[PDB]
């Protein structure tokens, strides 16, 4: 049964406190205004960013090579803009982890309210 | 963890299993313990003060700087500190010890030092003048336990001595946390004055330090061994 299977699945994956609840929301609006300066940083756009930073985050190379045959290239439009936003100074670098960070809490969030 | 009740044990701490996190609270695994979601955060402010005493030599233990604790003179007859100068005095209560401003008008002409075992004679704004005698030295007077005292500089005559201390002191405060806010600052932190220590939804609950000093947390919400 399936239905028992995923029920299961998200029955793992416990509840939030308010706490918890306000603390993630803002770490993700921290995360998505990090992406807002890092594309006043380096003059790339949001999703872009973003995107690049879920390839790094929710697989290594999975999110690439099936969303169909064609999307963005892995060895090539990936990881050039990755390493592009690498050589960076200090701060815009602690921004890249703030926006990293931003998007698990996003997943997590997600899964309560799952 | 129970609300209200602190952890023994500090954050970022490794940790073996068996061993307490908290009263009612035991770890079943060796690893690292992280706090998570402080109920409380303690800020401890830096007070420097530079001051002035006068003791009779007879008494004096003669050092350069005074850790807390330490025995200051051995004060052989209960002794009248007397005022060296004149102005309305200011009575501050330092745990043990007390402080003393002589202060004309605004600005202030005197500032005075009273370790432990040495008893003030007069009152917060009273008027005092000079050589009216202020506070008893009874035997002993040992430094304060929570300060400490740098850079003595001795000025004899007599019986008498009159030494300045730059004075070192710890003022703690305990700041209550909210769901709406947010720590900043690390365990054990260097922090300065005027920083934001814990963030909030409105600037209003948000933590500024009045001084440079020391950041501790304290009661995590639960603890998580890593």
């Amino acid at each position: 049964d399936p239905v028992r299977q995923y029920l299961h699945e998200i029955g793992q994956v416990p509840l939030l406190t308010l706490e918890e609840e306000i603390d993630l929301a803002r770490k993700v609006e921290e995360g998505m205004e990090a992406i807002k300066k890092l594309s006043e940083a380096t003059g790339l756009d949001q999703e872009l960013i973003r995107e690049v930073v879920r390839a790094k985050i929710l697989g290594t190379a999975r999110i690439q090579k099936i969303p169909g045959l064609k999307e963005k290239p892995d060895p090539k439009t990936v990881e050039e803009v990755d390493g592009k936003l690498k050589s960076l100074p200090k701060e815009l670098k602690r921004y890249l982890h703030i926006a990293r960070e931003g998007e698990a809490a996003r997943q997590h969030l997600i899964e309560a309210n799952l | 963890l129970p609300a209200g009740v602190d952890a023994l044990v500090k954050d970022g701490e490794e940790v073996v299993k068996g061993q307490e996190l908290a009263p009612g609270v035991v770890s079943r695994m060796d690893g690292v313990a992280l706090y998570r979601f402080p109920r409380r955060v303690r800020v401890d402010y830096l007070r420097k003060e530079r001051a002035a005493l006068r003791i009779p030599l007879s008494a004096w233990v003669e050092k350069e700087a005074y850790r807390p604790g330490e025995v200051l003179a051995e004060l052989s007859e209960p002794y009248l500190f007397r005022a060296e100068e004149s102005g309305v005095v200011e009575l501050k209560d330092l745990a043990e010890g007390h402080l003393i401003y002589l202060r004309q008008e605004e600005e202030v002409v005197a500032r005075y030092f009273l370790p432990a075992g040495m008893t003030p004679l007069v009152v917060e704004g009273e008027i005092v003048e000079v050589g009216q005698p202020l506070a008893e030295g009874k035997g002993l007077l040992r430094l304060p336990r929570h300060m400490t005292a740098k850079e003595v500089e001795a000025e004899e005559e007599g019986d008498s001595v009159h030494l300045t201390l730059f004075l070192e002191w710890t003022e703690p405060k305990d700041y209550k946390v909210a769901p709406h806010m947010n720590v900043i600052v690390p365990e054990g932190a260097k922090v300065q004055a005027g920083e934001k220590i814990v963030a909030a939804i409105d600037p209003e609950e948000e933590v500024i330090a009045e001084a440079e000093g020391v950041v501790h947390l304290h009661e995590p919400a639960s603890i998580l061994v890593v």
